[PDB]
């Protein structure tokens, strides 16, 4: 589920509460969060707690400004997961 | 910019009571607000954010309400711990402003002031400027009207008013009106008076003197 | 790649030299880690 | 509990530049939320800006466009700010805050520093002017009369005033300072005592001004 929502999320002139990763060493296995932030490296000449060349911070920001176009609006997204096990299903609707 | 005005500016209460506060926004807000408490001579407390939520560590009396434009703050019973101003803050959009300020006091009886006058000391008279003091003590509520009458004439601009801020147990108010002038003024005016009108008084009351 | 990085008479912003460089063996290792480029960045293609 | 502490009181001069600074005490550093605000003496709070204690982001206010800058030191994990091209209106109290801690960022002020005092003036340190405030028997109100110790033309705040070095505590009144057109500070302290022991006892004000190191006492003559 995804729906357009800037009337709630785009503080005028820009929202800065929303960050996402851009640089990570590995592609992300399915269904894991990776909260921790550190510094990235670029080829050789690596970094350690320092910033600049070959160095980056992983968390960018969204400038959610209402003046933006449709292509850059915020979207509130919620996803659901269902599965069939031997276990009693416990969440449905009929059950009589 | 996001406009913010709050009502009423000042309010009255007594211990063990409910006091309503309304924060007014000119323009539409989506539950984007926080309520702060401000003790004199202090760093601010937060206790409502998001126009509803009660943040931890606070007494359970506090409760926000409202959405859209009219926003309201609620407390059930009134502890002495509630005697301070209260500010509302929007965070719908950019540069984030604040409110005007909303204090409670301690309501009981309309104590009448005691009026006093102090003429200039000599040493002030050979400084080169003249200061005259009119004092009101233990009046209620802060609200008071003080004037200067020199040589049977009103005076403006040259007077300053300094009010103490309400006592913890005295629960009253005191005020000082200072009239300042230059020596050329002092001897060519020859009688002086300060007049105060107050709600507690039956009549406006004048006090006065001459050159010594 | 070194000629488009080192030139006594470097071009102007209205006089940029268009090159049709092709059929060669690029090698972006040292270009990436020369440890001297104040600004390396791009789009469409990941740096690695 | 997360705590914020910063520097002390601090007196500058128009045209100069000024640097205030606070150290943080955070259980986590999860894109901490250094976020400054201002307070002109007893009037609206008007907002300073926010640095990104996570990496480097420096979002500022419009009214202070182009003259205010902020950074932070990481291993000290303190945050600093300039404040430049100072002016008389600029006198205020300066607050560190932020500390979202749980979430990554907010826009509310949940961990405040307990405050910095900045005074923009053009004058210099000056000793306090002191006069007595002698009552008269004309105004014997209930056998009680007021009496005081005026301080004029001093700089800077504060001036601690007592009566007989703590011997008197009843009915004490110390009014707050006030600006004059000359750029100078003035205070009036008063107290009322029963008129019965007026001419039979001794009362002396004790005024204390550390920035000028002056200690002044003056017997009042009724």
């Amino acid at each position: 589920i995804a729906w357009n929502s800037n009337n709630l999320d785009s503080k005028v002139g820009g929202n800065y509460n929303y960050l996402y990763r851009l640089f990570r060493k590995s592609n992300l296995k399915p269904f894991e969060r990776d909260i921790s932030t550190e510094i990235y490296q670029a080829g050789s000449t690596p970094c350690n707690g320092v910033e600049g060349f070959n160095c980056y911070f992983p968390l960018q920001s969204y400038g959610f400004q209402p003046t933006n176009g449709v292509g850059y609006q915020p979207y509130r997204v919620v996803v659901l997961s269902f599965e069939l096990l031997h276990a009693p299903a416990t969440v449905c609707g009929p059950k009589k | 910019d996001i406009q913010m005005t709050q009502s009423p500016s000042t309010l009255s209460a007594s211990v063990g009571d409910r006091v309503t506060i309304t924060c007014r926004a000119s323009q539409s807000i989506s539950s984007w607000l926080a309520w702060y408490q401000q003790k004199p001579g202090k760093a601010p407390k937060l206790l409502i954010y998001d126009a509803s939520s009660l943040e931890s560590g606070v007494p359970s009396r506090f409760s926000g309400s409202g959405s859209g434009t009219e926003f309201t703050l609620t407390i059930s019973s009134l502890q002495p711990d509630d005697f301070a101003t209260y500010y509302c803050q929007q965070y719908n959009g950019y540069p984030w402003t604040f409110g005007q300020g909303t204090k409670v006091e301690i309501k009981r009886t309309v104590a009448a002031p005691s009026v006093f006058i102090f003429p200039p000391s000599d040493e002030q008279l050979k400084s080169g400027t003249a200061s005259v003091v009119c004092l009101l003590n233990n009046f209620y509520p802060r609200e008071a009207k003080v004037q200067w009458k020199v040589d049977n004439a009103l005076q403006s601009g040259n007077s300053q008013e300094s009010v103490t801020e309400q006592d913890s147990k005295d629960s009253t108010y005191s005020l000082s009106s200072t009239l300042t002038l230059s020596k050329a003024d002092y001897e060519k005016h020859k009688v002086y008076a300060c007049e105060v009108t107050h709600q507690g008084l039956s009549s406006p009351v004048t006090k006065s003197f001459n050159r010594g | 790649f070194g000629e488009v990085f080192n030139a006594t008479r470097f071009a102007s912003v209205y006089a940029w030299n268009r090159k049709r460089i092709s059929n060669c063996v690029a090698d972006y290792s040292v270009l990436y880690n020369s440890a001297s480029f104040s600004t390396f960045k791009c789009y469409g293609v990941s740096p690695t | 509990q997360v705590q914020l502490v910063q520097s002390g009181a601090e007196v500058k001069k128009p045209g100069a530049s000024v640097k205030v600074s606070c150290k943080a005490s955070g259980y986590t550093f999860t894109t901490y939320a250094m976020h400054w605000v201002r307070q002109a003496p007893g009037q609206r709070l008007e907002w300073m800006g926010w640095i990104n204690a996570g990496n480097g982001n420096t979002k500022y206010s419009q009214k202070f466009q182009g003259r205010v800058t902020i950074t932070r030191d990481t291993s000290a994990s303190t945050a600093y700010m300039e404040l430049s091209s100072l002016r008389s209106e600029d006198t205020a109290v300066y607050y560190c805050a932020g500390g979202g801690g749980r979430r990554l960022q907010f826009d509310y002020f949940d961990y405040w520093g307990q405050g910095t005092l900045v005074t923009v003036s053009s004058a210099s340190t000056k000793g306090p002017s002191v006069f007595p405030l002698a009552p008269s028997s004309k105004s014997t109100s209930g056998g009680t009369a007021a009496l005081g110790c005026l301080v004029k033309d001093y700089f800077p705040e504060p001036v601690t005033v007592s009566w007989n070095s703590g011997a008197l505590t009843s009915g004490v009144h110390t009014f707050p300072a006030v600006l004059q057109s000359s750029g100078l500070y003035s205070l009036s302290s008063v107290v009322t005592v029963p008129s019965s022991s007026l001419g039979t006892q001794t009362y002396i004000c004790n005024v204390n001004h550390k920035p000028s190191n002056t200690k002044v006492d003056k017997k009042v003559e009724p």
